[PDB]
Parts: structure tokens; C-alpha cells; sequence
């Protein structure tokens, strides 16, 4: 199979006008028909373009699909907040029988105004140090682009050891959260004198502390 | 109005097999396509395979060679996707897909399935530990650590779902070892400490654990 190069991301404002990239290596891509889907994240994919141009029913008037050359190209006109969402070009070989599948193209739609995140820090609770088992929790929340970085500190040295953290996940009031969690023995909690959290998001840290009381 | 009703989600070991099935509603095979596509956490589409069941031919992706059996079930319209030996990999949510026009024209993936959300995984069953998180005009944070459980989900609710308001539950961690942890945290009125009880009710159906723990001042 041949591949199908897709944009990393595109970003717009509400109203603007957005253009997607869709490149394949193949010696016939440019007469073979090229189809485009959205998928919006924790959903099933939904086609919006077939045959190069055209549109199914119940899909808006505001994409449209075109080719230029060896390349196709998808366009979101009047941007929405519900937008956001990955778009996959797709193509179809006829000899190998083989779908192919673009890398997918990120679409942001900015406007939303920047929001520090919040940080709440827990120590090991007293049961759980009773059972030989020591966590500190550093629940972060309602911050905006949906991107934080966590750095832990035993007093005023780094850690990384034990540091588990996820991804940022969307808010019921689309802001973004994120959790870090630290494993220690209820030996080393009790060697240091305090861990520190901290949470960077654009340029700026937010910190708290927690100490064995 | 038509549908692809797809199985639910399963949990396996590495080396095991699964088997996923996609049935049709409000129309059957005809000159249709079904397509399996499936999408590995935080990574984009991957074509899977085909099936055409009115002349019998499938398909499927060369990295899927040897692992992969399509066959469909004409008398209720059913396909199934079989994958062997199961690997890491292979964690993913597998969608089927129709294709074509009514007269099997076009490649198009019109028609999706909700998908099946496929884990591997060689962590075995467990229900998790339940520890409070003690708190200590200013509001108050108190919550519930739920800590090394397998699988997903869990749910937290608290007071009997009395208590809704200043509820997060944050989504949970994938630790080393296989098992997950995750929190649960209600913002109070610090007044209200002295007030009344909080119990976080903790229920982890994968292995039927129902855990209520108290969670009080220092």
C-alpha cells in the first residue's frame, strides 16, 4: 500500500475559514477518488466527503472537498466550536484492495480565553501508610489550552522516580484536567521533610506543598 | 435509521484470541461491504479488513496476516472479525463499516458502528483499595483515592449520590504494574465539615468490589 500525508493540525477563530492537505505517494493518486471523514473524540468516525466532492445527507454545506493536482483537500468554511474534532482522509487502492487511511489532521478552533489550572495536593492518608503503602496526589483542573507539564521535589531536589501522570482530559465545561500521582514508601515520605507539585502551564508554575503532620 | 450494532468490550491476555461481531439493523447484506477499521489509544484510523458476503471474498491488511479471520452469517446478518494471538498492539476500539451504494458501488465507509473497545493486557482481575483523602468563606477538599484496580471502569459516587455538587472524578492513571488508580474530590463549604457525614461509594463491577469508606476531618 501507499501512504496518504495528512496535515499534523490546523487552527482557526469561530467564522473563519480553515483548509485541510491530503497528499498520497502513489503513481495514481491523482485520479483516484479520495473520501474524507471526521471523528469526533469518544465517537465513531462519520464520512462527510465521498468521491472527491460530494456530501451525504445531514453533513453541512460548509465542507466541501476539492483536488488540486496530485492532492486533495478539505475545507471548513464559518468554523464552530463543535469542529473540533480529527479529520482522516482516506483513498481506496483497487488492486490490492487495501483502504488507506491519512495520519488525521487535529482542528482547534481557538477563541477560548487562556485558564491557569488549579492544584490540589493529598498526602498519604494514615490508612495507607498503615498498609506499607504511601501516594501523593496532585489533582490539577480547569486550565485551558489543554496541555500542563508536572515536576515533583522531595524538600528542594527533583524526584521523576515514581512519578505516574496522565493525559489531559476535556472538562464538562470545556477546560481541560489532568491528575499526577507519586509512589513512595512510608519510609522515604517520612525521610524528607516536604514534596512540592508543580504544575507549568504556558510559562507559568503553580506549586503546593505537603508535609508529615 | 439504519444501524451496525457492534458486541461489547473484552478484555484479554496477550496470546489470547477475541472474536467481535457486527450485526446489521434496519437492512441486511445485499451488495454491501463490511469493513473493519480499528483505532489504538491516541493514534489514528487503521484499515483492518473486508468482507463482501454475497460473493464470499475478505480481505485484510498485510501486517494482519495469519492473525485475522473475517466470515459473516447471512441468516442474521451478522460479521465477524476474529483476531488471534493478541499482543499490546492490538489495545484498540474496532469499528465495522458499510460500504457502498445499495448496488455495491463505491468505497466509501458510510455506516459506523460504535466501536468495541479491545484491551490486552497480562494483568489479572482485581478490585481496588479504598483510601479517604482527608480535608485539612474558604471551601474544603475532601475526596477518595481508588487505588489499583484492573479493569476499567470504576465508578464514584458519594453520599449515595445525595452529594452531587462539587463533585470531580478525575480520570484514572495506568501504573507500571498493569493495575489502575484514580480520585475522587468535592469541593465543600468548609462550614459544612462540621455538618454531616461523606461517604464516597465506590462500585468496580469487573469484579463486583462495592466499597464505602467514611471520609473525616484530620
Amino acid at each position: 500500500q501507499s501512504a496518504l500525508t495528512q496535515p499534523p493540525s490546523v487552527s482557526g477563530a469561530p467564522g473563519e475559514r480553515v483548509t485541510i492537505s491530503c497528499s498520497g505517494s502513489g503513481s495514481n493518486f491523482e485520479y483516484s477518488f479520495v473520501y474524507w471523514y471526521q471523528q469526533v473524540p469518544g465517537m465513531a468516525p462519520k464520512l462527510l466527503i465521498y468521491d472527491n466532492y460530494k456530501r451525504p445527507s445531514g453533513v453541512s454545506d460548509r465542507f466541501s472537498g476539492s483536488r488540486s493536482g496530485t492532492s486533495a483537500s478539505l475545507t471548513i468554511t464559518g468554523l464552530q466550536t463543535e469542529d473540533e474534532s480529527d479529520y482522516y482522509c482516506q483513498s481506496y487502492d483497487s488492486s490490492l484492495t487495501y483502504w488507506v487511511f491519512g495520519g488525521g489532521t487535529r482542528l482547534t478552533v481557538l477563541g477560548q480565553p487562556k485558564a491557569a489550572p488549579s492544584v490540589t495536593l493529598f498526602p498519604p492518608s494514615s490508612e495507607e501508610l498503615q498498609a506499607n503503602k504511601a501516594t501523593l496526589v496532585c489533582l490539577i483542573s480547569d486550565f485551558y489550552p489543554g496541555a500542563v507539564t508536572v515536576a515533583w521535589k522531595a524538600d528542594s531536589s527533583p524526584v521523576k522516580a515514581g512519578v505516574e501522570t496522565t493525559t489531559p482530559s476535556k472538562q464538562s465545561n470545556n477546560k481541560y484536567a489532568a491528575s499526577s500521582y507519586l509512589s513512595l514508601t512510608p519510609e522515604q515520605w517520612k525521610s524528607h521533610r516536604s514534596y512540592s507539585c508543580q504544575v507549568t502551564h504556558e510559562g507559568s508554575t503553580v506549586e503546593k506543598t505537603v508535609a508529615p503532620t | 435509521q439504519v444501524q451496525l450494532v457492534q458486541s461489547g468490550a473484552e478484555v484479554k491476555k496477550p496470546g489470547a484470541s477475541v472474536k467481535v461481531s457486527c450485526k446489521a439493523s434496519g437492512f441486511t447484506f445485499g451488495r454491501y461491504s463490511f469493513t473493519w477499521v480499528r483505532q489504538a489509544p491516541g493514534q489514528g484510523l487503521e484499515w483492518v479488513g473486508v468482507i463482501v458476503p454475497l460473493v464470499g471474498v475478505t480481505n485484510s491488511a498485510k501486517k494482519f496476516q495469519g492473525r485475522v479471520t473475517i466470515t459473516a452469517d447471512t441468516s442474521t446478518n451478522t460479521v465477524y472479525m476474529d483476531l488471534s494471538s493478541l499482543r499490546s498492539e492490538d489495545t484498540a476500539v474496532y469499528y465495522c463499516a458499510r460500504v457502498g451504494d445499495r448496488f455495491g458501488s463505491g468505497y466509501a465507509m458510510d455506516v459506523w458502528g460504535r466501536g468495541a473497545l479491545v484491551t490486552v493486557s497480562s494483568a489479572s482481575t482485581k478490585g481496588p483499595s479504598v483510601f479517604p483523602l482527608a480535608p485539612s468563606g474558604g471551601t474544603a477538599a475532601l475526596g477518595c483515592l481508588v487505588k489499583d484496580y484492573f479493569p476499567e471502569p470504576v465508578t464514584v459516587s458519594w453520599n449515595s449520590g445525595a452529594l452531587t455538587s462539587g463533585v470531580h472524578t478525575f480520570p484514572a492513571v495506568l501504573q507500571s504494574s498493569g493495575l489502575y488508580s484514580l480520585s475522587s474530590v468535592v469541593t465543600v463549604p468548609s462550614s459544612s465539615l462540621g455538618t454531616q457525614t461523606y461517604i464516597c461509594n465506590v462500585n468496580h463491577k469487573p469484579s463486583n468490589t462495592k466499597v464505602d469508606k467514611r471520609v473525616e476531618p484530620k
